[PDB]
């Protein structure tokens, strides 16, 4: 066990906390600082070269944040809970002109996480898989990252089989939220690039740094 | 040019 699910859960538990789009952007900036602390507690992340640690977090931050507020929001009806303590109701999101992408988050992520009772170990592992993205451009050693990804999904499958032996399809169900998370990430990014371009919305320095070119 | 991310990743604690 070079990738124990106990350490991945510890990482989740260690970091656990009108324009709605202004509140969302403040929350995203705040959570980017927490995301660096989270990543440092994932086994073997901090032993990668610093340039590769940067490429992985620049590639994955939007998906990692989306995964976290989505899991956080499973107790909420028709909304999301931000790390800042604030709720965005689907009605506010529709009235701010981001209804369609907000409903995608509710339907494809929050609802599906709620229905299967995805647990914080499962969430941690999915986020670790996102983080260890071996397709990220410019990695010095994509094979090392691929090896870390393989160890995360080996540990996750063993955890699922042990913890939920009645649900043989559960491992595959977890992995098959990742295409939805990818598509929703890209659409959320497109919204952010627009907010920046129109200048309609304050963007704080870490969020702004993540939107700057590579 | 990613000042803030480099600084946070380097700092141990
Ligand atoms: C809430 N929000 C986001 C989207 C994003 C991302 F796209 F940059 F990754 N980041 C955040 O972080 C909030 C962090 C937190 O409180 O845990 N919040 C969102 C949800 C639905 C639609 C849209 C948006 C932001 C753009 C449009």
């Amino acid at each position: 066990e070079d990738m124990p699910v106990e350490r991945i859960l510890e990482a989740e538990l260690a970091v656990e906390p009108n324009d709605p789009v202004t509140n969302i952007c403040q929350a995203a900036d705040k959570q980017l600082f927490t995301l660096v602390e989270w990543a440092k507690r994932i086994p073997h992340f901090s032993e990668l070269p610093l340039d590769d640690q940067v490429i992985l977090l620049r590639a994955g931050w939007n998906e990692l944040l989306i995964a976290s507020f989505s899991h956080r929001s499973i107790a909420v009806k028709d909304g999301i809970l931000l790390a800042t303590g604030l709720h965005v109701h689907r009605n506010s999101a529709h009235s701010a002109g981001v209804g369609a992408i907000f409903d995608r988050v509710l339907t494809e992520l929050v609802s599906k996480m709620r229905d299967m009772q995805m647990d914080k170990t499962e969430l941690g592992c999915l986020r670790a898989i996102v983080l260890f993205n071996p397709d990220s451009k410019g990695l010095s050693n994509p094979a090392e990252v691929e090896a870390l990804r393989e160890k995360v999904y080996a540990s996750l499958e063993a955890y699922c089989k042990h913890k939920y032996p009645e649900q043989p399809g559960r491992f595959a169900k977890l992995l098959l939220r990742l295409p939805a998370l990818r598509s929703i990430g890209l659409k959320c990014l497109e919204h952010l690039f627009f907010f920046k371009l129109i200048g309609d919305t304050p963007i704080d320095t870490f969020l702004m740094e993540m939107l700057e070119a590579p | 040019k990613h000042k803030i991310l480099h600084r946070l990743l380097q700092d141990s604690s």
